[PDB]
């Protein structure tokens, strides 16, 4: 498996165009749990490890230890795409409640929802 | 797959800690509930707790008397029952809540208050 | 010229896998206007013409006449993706403030957000 | 490209309706602002309105006295000014607001509030 909001999975984003974040990288499930149950697709936010700290209100930092990733990475809430579940590979971890509150406010800003 | 323990007989005003141990599935992906059934009565939902532990819910009949908790490292759910009263006598099942329905059910455990 | 939240642009979403929406179809800019000005990418929700009515809180109907479409269509707030602006073809129209309020609510549901 | 009209001389307590007509660009893509300038005393931003019309903003000095509006079919902005007082005397410019800065500027229209002679 059951896919829960705030889980981090390995996903294949290829291919992409221009400045879109591509490749096979970690992504966090941001779609609601009901969508995550019945829908053939999920909505994710890309996670990138090519940066460590980021002073942007749509970026959220995640520790490598607590969240069990390759290195300290950053969730990019401006890089979002709906992926068919077939693109999700292995499950890495899931985000804590506090971190997911941060992801929520970051989404509110990213989409100008207030 | 779900084994309950901790039930027993106690006098009124006593306390107990029911526990439910999960195996054979990924515990970090389901929400958990406690529901009870008294002899000759239907199932009464008692409490629930989300996947990460931050959010907990309780039936009006047990509210404030019982406290639900989870340990995701031990893959276990707990229910701390305090200020027990005779009407709490029942068999207590843990169950997994996934968006809307229940899926796996544990082996009941008896709680008696007299 | 400028890209504003709530604009409808023609956009190339291909390629896709499985049940993801695809091809070159109208999309709605849902990214905040700061991104829409300075960022190389925008965030959009796909529009489909395969249904003109939709029983789902992530769907928003749009009439063909007002918005200059080929036929009555639906905005899918469960199909959203970030696109480089180079994918944006022609600008079709923009949504009314009311319609954008509906889009916003649908997005709040899609992403499980609360006011 | 932006032509103001509607300015004039009025007694205190009067009202006027300024209008700004746009051409040469897609009016359905900009937010609009009114800013005024009194002689010598610096530029004072007055009001604004979003691209679709639903959202309007006003400076504390004009708030409640003025009402901003838009017709996107006529590609025009309006400012309704009521309860005018001498301190409102100034030249009034329409401008386009896009996220943070201005882009296109009108030529201005003069507004004078005095009892005269
Ligand atoms: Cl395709």
């Amino acid at each position: 498996d059951p896919i829960r909001r705030g889980d981090v999975y390995l996903a294949d984003l290829s291919p992409v165009q221009g400045s879109e974040q591509g490749g096979v990288r970690p992504v966090v499930i941001i779609q609601n749990d009901t969508g995550n149950k019945y829908s053939p697709t999920v909505i994710v936010a890309a996670i990138t490890g090519r940066i460590n700290k980021a002073k942007i209100p749509t970026h959220v930092e995640i520790e490598k230890k607590k969240y069990k990733l390759d290195k300290d990475s950053v969730i990019l809430l401006e890089q979002i795409r709906t992926l068919d579940k077939k693109r999700l590979k292995e499950k890495l971890t899931y985000l804590s409640d506090d971190k997911m509150k941060e992801v929520d406010n970051a989404l509110m800003i990213s989409l100008g929802l207030n | 797959q779900l084994q309950e323990s901790g039930g027993g007989l106690v006098q009124p005003g006593g306390s107990l800690r029911l526990s439910c141990a999960a195996s054979g599935f990924t515990f970090s992906s389901y929400d958990m509930s406690w529901v009870r059934q008294a002899p000759g009565k239907g199932l009464e939902w008692v409490s629930a707790i989300n996947r990460g532990g931050g959010s907990t819910y309780y039936a009006d009949s047990v509210k404030g008397r019982f406290t639900i908790s989870r340990d995701n490292a031990k893959n276990t759910v707990y229910l701390q029952m305090n200020s027990l009263k005779p009407e709490d006598t029942a068999v207590y099942y843990c169950a997994t809540w996934w968006v809307d329905s229940y899926d796996y059910w544990g082996q009941g455990t008896q709680v008696t208050v007299s």
